[PDB]
């Protein structure tokens, strides 16, 4: 089990059932965060103070103090061509859509 | 390595100081200050072992 | 159940840093644990990411993993120490307290 | 109240759109019902809109 990293993920909008709406792109590779947040929390990636100290607890007694989790810490923009429920057409810029980096918190 | 249960106390206290978070290099010299003796035992948990 | 905020008690020489925290000996900084499941209630305050990964997540878990409850903002708090120096510092220190809990 | 497999689908769609996001203490109470649509009788418990 590694450590907290991005992993891919890849989104079909058709699979979602979202076809009906969304004219393009169809599909798009949002990436996700997923791993170990034990100690040590890699100190280039600036991890919040409160996450310092919780995962030093949790490194103290497991069993008492969960440990951090690893989650998105800087997420991209799309562009979307779909249909607005008024039946307007709409070429957009979605924000937090895809996963840049990853850390613990 | 990176001994845990020896490190993690006084590591812990040199990241909440924003200390060591730098990669190599600038912080290097003041984060091996704040580690002191356990500058050996615990230089690979930053990475700061050079 | 979901993704809440619980209490989580700090006590600083139950971590070994009695011998450069002079005050305070202790302090609530909470913590984020629940789950994340469809549906992410909009307070949380998910990214549009977040909500996706959800989706697919209850479509097939067996292939997308949940989002996480993790804090969404966080609080200061002032502390009386020594530095690696023998400086005594009265600073104020960011991101210490979780104020607010959300799926990520 | 809330069919999660009948309803995960449009009603994460008009999340995303930043629908169904405000809370009745009410503006968006309308939008919200225009994106759902059909699925508003079914799905109007997943976001506390009845
Ligand atoms: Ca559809
Ligand atoms: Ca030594
Ligand atoms: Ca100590």
């Amino acid at each position: 089990k590694a450590r907290c990293s991005r992993k891919a993920l890849h989104v079909n909008f058709k699979d979602m059932g979202w076809d009906d709406w969304i004219i393009a792109p169809l599909e798009y590779e949002a990436f996700h965060c997923e791993g170990l947040c034990e100690f040590p929390l890699r100190s280039h990636l600036e991890p919040t103070n409160h996450a310092v100290i919780q995962t030093l607890m949790n490194s103290m007694d497991p069993e008492s103090t969960p440990p951090t989790c690893c989650v998105p810490t800087r997420l991209s923009p799309i562009s979307i061509l779909f249909i607005d429920s008024a039946n307007n057409v709409v070429y957009k810029q979605y924000e937090d859509m895809v996963v840049e980096s990853c850390g613990c918190r | 390595g990176c001994n845990k249960a020896l490190c993690a106390s006084d590591v812990s206290k040199c990241l909440i100081q924003e200390l060591c978070q730098c990669r190599p290099c600038s912080c290097c010299k003041e984060c091996m200050l704040c580690l002191g003796a356990l500058w050996d035992e615990c230089c690979d948990c930053v990475g700061m072992c050079n």
